[PDB]
């Protein structure tokens, strides 16, 4: 192994001057940890794979291949390969460095590393929380043009992304693509980019159950005001005003789970219509009440706010579905 | 500083119940052991058990013979002696070992000790 | 006693030693014993679905380049050694940041044997990712593992088997868990093939059972308070609309508090646990109460002493139903 | 397509190489034209008055030692060449926390020039802290600037321009900011005179404008609805104590509390915002609400009817006012 | 005065020395003396169970390899030179996260001595775990330990003392813990067993007891005023259904709110604490207020006087047993 | 102009130069002069007693070693020659955090001059502690020191001095902190004596003011108004018990929430801070005024009149004595 | 942009208390300087105030005698003139300073000056 | 800037009480230590105590014989002398030291001094 390192010149890429190097790419998703929409980012742990032919390093007299550790990785030119959209990246060095260095007869390497990143995932958040999110992985080299450095998903690359086995706690991985763009110019010359692409989408049960019902049961509380008799004052203006508080408390509350929201989200729309609903019956009361300073309001109340709330849920929940 | 009294000896021909009340600072030594010495032999490690959480530990030569279990509300831990042997006549010994005062089956790692039961077979 | 000769002879092990290659390459592989002292379990958060280990990571191997005669003695080395030695590339399938204590220098030990065998052990702070079902929160049962898998080498180069059998693992009566208590540890040996090939798999697990206690004081108990309270509407003349109706009002608001609070602490799980059911089921409860007023209150513009021998009896049956499912 | 002919002329170029000293110690400064290619603006954060930046930091500056003939090519080297080149000490006078990602390698980049230019990009994700004016909150407009400086060397030694004049700063439009939107970007080079010397200074300021969407469905609209909500007790009769007192306490009571909650999510500056106006002017009208009942109670043991028609009409005027100075 | 006289010994000292054996290699262990001077304990942390402390760390031993003669003098050398010397593998067993400062250089300290001693000090922060015993909470008194061990060296190579006896320990008066009082330090040496074999310890352990202040103001003293006022429901009138009610319903869920943000602050401990057994009994006397009226009510449709001379008195022998029990 | 002849100079002076070794070893004591640029005072955190202090830490001494002849320039050289010279271990004692900005490279500058002078500055970010009295929070005034001590050297080898008298630390008008203002700044030499010896010490304190603006708007507006809230149950009329008992519970009720809020968002300390006595003053007139009310409802079943003189004038006399004592 | 107005000056054999007007973004320039320039000699600085905090610097020749503050009601900074001496006669110049703009002491930092008001004793 | 008045000294043959006011600035000086100067010899350390949380030293002559304790209320610090000696003759100081002064043992280290109490056995 020291006669090939000796000669060997690190800083120069295989061939320099000559035809681009072509560099194999292999992913294998290891896990997708967080999906945060207040940051609007994802962290994935993934094997990255890099394959690509060194001349300099070719052999003789040896058909084996050289299972080599970290600690020879030092030594070889490497792709410059990195995430376009990672907001912060790192590796596992826990015993050691999880790197990867096997050597071919022919001059084949392969480099396969495990790293785990902060991916950056523009979301939009216009049907949330009935809404189904794309997050992209981009793979690019940082120095080197197409002119020098060229980026192809391997042959392994349909068999061993292991997307299907993933098992996420919000989100289920409905679709997955690799594509390859090789029209992207940054800042200088031409760079080859490797995307991968995967849709998610957030899963429908109990989590939106318990934003909904409360929000029907105050609405539901608010109707309970219609069967009370219109001399208890104190009581059906008490049942006003706290289903009206409830809901105000609830609409900032939702929101501020997402601090840097300024889009109206489809849950801010719910919680509009049944604050509508809410202070229309205190109104509602209200004018009953006035009316005596009324008995057929309360009774056409009784079969009228139903019926409408059930038709605007309706309307709701069709659009967004 | 904690105190421990142990009882449930005697001699017999069988099932046996030992066991070790305890009383103090029992949380600074929540890891309980059992030991014993035969005449001339060096002290030997029998069975250890956490106050909090029941975990238990056993030699090999007890495993599946012996049985310890605690109970926090009396602060006592009772060693249950099944299918005895010949090769199972020491002097039992209780002790209480600190929270990192080290592995379990050396009895130098353990701070306070009984008194010691004779049992012979 | 002979520092000189010692230190000749470890430049002589030193000498023309290539980390780059690994014990007998080429030819059979090395089997690596490992065991694990735990220290400690610090989290088990259910949000982020991981825990926290602390343990004393040990590694057996023998290696003929590092075999020394003459000195009868166990040449315990300093830690700085290491990085002039090969270490088996061993990593943690399943964890999720992971590192090694500095101080006052690396938590590192070599070992040296005469006979080549090296002992190299570390003291690693490690969060491994655990997959946690919640369908019967908090009355659930966990099994959370910890992988460990060679990286570079493949069966054909290495092999990792439990150095002890079952007594490879110590010190989990040193866990001391306040939410959770280690039931039973396994230890696995097997083979995993991937695309590059098969490489050794260790395996260590623990089951853990929860403890109710603090959710029998935190939300079982405050929840069954709020139920009783609005019973006491029942025994409220029916002319105090604005005192029953105010009851039902609060019973009902407070009960949405407490299940908000709840499902916060917990991962955007999409199924429903234990504790959200019995949340639902109070929840029936104080808002039938408000109902039973309100139906009250219409027929008036007997009733409420038969409402009273039906929630209560309606709500213990609801709790041994509940109860004896989830026990 | 020789590499051991280029390996030589690198070798060459290498060859004596002195970091230590600057292209031309001791004569002429050496002129450094830097580009920012802009990632995107991450955060904006009003308590820590401070914002996250990610860019592609490119430098060019011409090196004579670094001059080879003989290639009709712009060699672009690893970039773990860069630590046996001189570089310039450029650093971010404003910025509280700055990295360099390294993943997989150290983003970063060098390429020369036949002629000696150097050109050195790094992919920097830093957070600069921006003092903000809050006094015209959330309708102000905030100009957070970016200062690029040289830390050792002075103007005699080096100096700095905005390579391309106002294209130097370009992916502008990639700023994706939910709260904000950029209004304007500005250029400035100048000179700056320390104890130490004067040193050249790079800046580039940004003019944010903030998005008001997200203010009127939060604090904005449920404050006019709490407003509104008091109204009500002017149309319930006198005799309902008990009503009217309770509507009075509530809408003060929820009023404080959107207040509370208001100012724990900004930093605790000593004057006055815009929103805490309209919060004081909302909370007097419902507490002058309450207090006209405890008037109209305590002459009873027409003034309803006047009070329907002053508070909605003042309410009305003091939004018509409290817009149009703001706006 | 004679540097270059003094920079031959020293390179005298260091030509030939071996960083990877130990002094005395395969001799007698060598005894290392430690002192700590502490600097503060920042944090104490209920949740995590684990405290927070800066100190001076510094070790002592002799290295013969290290003597040198013709310099009546101290050398005090640069910390950079500690890479070049051996240095004891001293680590902490019960930290979970600690660090050496670096600022401006990492605070490390060498000094040589004529006769080989060696004088090593280290600027630490650590956070060491430190098991709680929260059942008398918050009249509970903790015992935090912090453990000295050799990570390689057996007892058979390296033994460790405390330098100076009692003494060795100093600045615990410096310790200012808003929270709670140092009570006492103790000093423990002690030969700890492992099956790699037989390692030295040496604890230092500090006795905290948690100051009350805090907690009488926080949690105490609202939870009686709350029990108080439930109390004025008594000397209200039967016929006021609507008050006497309100009363009862606020005083009860004022204090479930109260009891819930408390639990919060603090680990899920399954066993019941102290304060939480003071809540359980204010939670009880207000609900039986709240059940005393709605006896009164059903009766209507001298109980009163009666009920005003038992829940004080009770309460005040609740509060009596209460504290004697704890104090 | 003559790099070469500048690479020679300084490869000559770092031939034989020994970093271990400080200038005039073995003889008179180095004199250091210090000076600190500010560049900004992030946070001040009463909860962990801590300030973060970004600033431009430089240091002057002569080291006669690196003395050169025949260039009449001060040698500005790359920031990576200060790996082989001799600097200062200089750290700071109080500090909890610190690091040295690295982008684009080490905040780092070393300047020589013809006689051996040596510039060494650097850019650092500390966060040293500050031990707060919060007795006259939030009216209170704050003390808070950098403490800058050689952690090596004794005063026998190195001394400290404020290079240029009081001038020595600028910036201190840069500091925009919106909480607290810089009443005063003063430098301090002394020397402290350790154990090990004597050391130099050098510190640097400012006294803060805190602004009364905003705990103005945030707490003491908040808990007037509520305080004149509860009067407005005395112009109520006697017979509606529901609305006057309602005044009093959410009165006492909005007060607790304020007093549980603000002692929340400073530390643990047990001792009475100057905001809690007015929130427990404001506490008693709301409970006394449910009590006034409690009082009139049980003689009925003048007194109005006469709790409508008493508590606004006892309270504006509680106001004026308040204020007097604490301004 | 900043506007800077100065008035106050006069000639006088005492005291007298120089003022400064500032109208504009005067958030971006939160330090304020006055310098005076004697007849062939460079412009001096005297001292400099921040708006916010009223934190002040003088240089020694005026230090004890010249008294420098704002009020930012008017946006004014005056600068009061006590104990004069022959050699307080020069242009009395105001200036703005921004947030990253270096030294106090340093003319070239500052951004926009007054006019400037000839004072001779 | 703290003032530190000691008194109870006297002449006696016993136990003796010494005390010690403290004034001013307390906070930042939270450590009162007392020192004895024998006539000709170097000032010795005697003990030293925190004002918060009561922490103590003492040296090893005096160990076990005298006894510091504090009140917060009257800020005074008084020294117990019990089974004195006639090695005890000395001039007994009250001194202060500040928070980051370092070691308590060096009287350097200490900045506010009080006047001094002459003990004679
Ligand atoms: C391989 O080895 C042979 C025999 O030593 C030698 O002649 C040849 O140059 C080497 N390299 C190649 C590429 O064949
Ligand atoms: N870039 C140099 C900054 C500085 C501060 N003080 C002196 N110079
Ligand atoms: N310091 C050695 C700890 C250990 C654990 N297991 C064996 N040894
Ligand atoms: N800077 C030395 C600190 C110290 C503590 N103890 C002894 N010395």
């Amino acid at each position: 192994l020291d006669g090939l390192i000796a000669g060997y010149a690190r800083n120069f890429r295989p061939g320099i001057g000559g035809p681009p190097v072509n560099v194999a790419l292999a992913l294998e998703v290891a896990s997708i940890d967080h999906i945060s929409e207040a940051n609007m980012e994802y962290t994935m742990t993934v094997f990255l794979h890099q394959s690509w032919r060194d001349s300099r390093l070719s052999y003789n007299h040896t058909n084996e291949t050289l299972g080599l550790d970290s600690r020879f990785v030092d030594k070889l030119w490497l792709p410059d390969t990195f995430i376009v959209n990672a907001k912060s990246a790192w590796f596992h060095d826990v015993t050691v460095e999880n790197k990867l260095i096997r050597l071919q007869p022919d001059g084949v390497i392969l480099y396969s590393i495990r790293i785990t990143s902060t991916v950056a995932c523009d979301m939009d958040l216009a049907k949330y929380p009935m809404d189904e999110q794309e997050c992209m992985l981009d793979l690019e080299s940082y120095g080197y043009s197409s002119e020098d450095i060229v980026y192809y998903w391997s042959e392994s690359q349909e068999h061993i992304h292991g997307l299907d086995k993933l098992q996420l706690a919000q989100f289920t991985i409905t679709s997955y693509r690799f594509t390859t763009e090789l029209m992207n110019f940054k800042s200088a010359g031409q760079f080859p980019r490797l995307s991968l692409h995967f849709h998610l989408r957030r899963n429908r049960g109990v989590y939106i159950i318990q934003s909904y019902m409360p929000s029907v049961l105050l609405v539901a509380m608010s109707w309970v005001s219609f069967w009370i008799s219109q001399a208890a004052v104190p009581a059906r203006v008490s049942l006003g005003i706290t289903t009206v508080l409830t809901m105000t408390t609830l609409m900032v509350s939702a929101r501020s789970s997402l601090p840097r929201a300024s889009a109206i989200k489809a849950l801010d729309v719910y919680f509009w219509i049944c604050y509508v609903f809410v202070f229309a019956a205190l109104v509602e009361y209200a004018f009953a009440h006035f009316n005596a300073d009324a008995d057929t309001i309360d009774i056409y109340a009784r079969a009228v706010f139903p019926a409408a709330f059930a038709a605007v849920n309706v309307i709701y929940w069709a659009a967004y579905a | 500083q904690v105190q421990l009294v142990e009882s449930g000896g005697g001699l017999v021909q069988g099932s046996l119940r030992l066991s070790c009340a305890a009383s103090g600072h029992t949380f600074n030594y929540p890891i309980m052991g059992w030991f014993r010495q035969a005449p001339g032999k060096e002290r030997e490690f029998v069975g250890a058990i956490s106050w909090s959480g029941g975990s238990t530990s056993y030699a090999d030569s007890v495993k599946d013979r012996f049985t310890i279990s605690r109970d926090n509300a009396k602060n006592t831990v009772y060693l249950e002696m099944n299918n005895l042997k010949p090769e199972d006549t020491a002097v039992y010994y209780c002790a209480a070992k600190g929270r990192y005062s080290g592995g379990l089956y050396y009895p130098t790692n353990y701070d306070y000790w009984g008194q010691g039961t004779q049992v012979t077979v | 006693g002979n520092m000189s000769f010692v230190k000749e002879t470890v430049d002589k092990l030193l000498k023309g030693y290539d980390i780059r290659l690994r014990p007998d390459f080429g030819g059979p592989p090395v089997c690596v014993g490992m065991n694990i002292d735990i220290a400690s379990i610090d989290m088990v958060s259910e949000v982020n679905m991981d825990y926290t280990l602390t343990m004393y990571f040990q590694q057996y191997w023998r290696d003929k380049r590092l075999a020394y005669s003459g000195i009868p003695l166990n040449l315990t080395l300093d830690n700085r050694v290491a990085d002039q030695l090969w270490v088996p590339d061993t990593y943690f399938l399943n964890d999720k940041k992971s590192f090694v204590h500095g101080v006052t220098v690396k938590n590192r030990m070599i070992r040296l044997h005469p006979d080549g065998t090296v002992l190299y052990g570390l003291r690693i702070t490690t969060t491994a990712a655990c997959m946690m079902d919640l369908r019967r929160y908090p009355l659930d049962e966990q099994n959370c593992t910890l992988e460990i898998e060679s990286y570079g080498y493949t069966t054909d180069d290495i092999e990792f088997y439990w150095r002890g059998g079952d007594k490879a693992v110590t010190g989990v009566e040193r866990i001391e868990l306040p939410q959770f208590s280690i039931v039973e540890h396994r230890l696995v040996s097997r083979n995993v093939v991937f695309a590059t090939g098969a490489y050794p798999r260790l395996s260590l697990s623990f089951r853990l059972k929860r403890n109710i206690g603090y959710f029998i004081l935190q939300t079982y108990m405050p929840s069954i308070l709020i139920t009783i309270l609005s019973w006491v509407s029942f025994w409220i003349n029916y002319d105090a609309s604005a005192a029953r109706v105010a009851l039902g009002i609060t019973t009902v608001l407070t009960m949405t508090t407490i299940n908000t609070h709840l499902r916060e602490t917990l991962p955007k799980i999409p199924y429903v646990k234990a504790i959200d059911m019995y949340l639902m089921g109070c929840f029936v409860f104080v808002f039938l109460a408000l109902l039973e007023y309100a139906f009250v209150n219409y027929i008036f513009f007997a009733i409420d002493r038969w409402s009273r021998i039906v929630f209560p009896f309606t709500f213990s049956l609801f709790n041994l139903v509940y109860w004896l499912y989830y026990v």
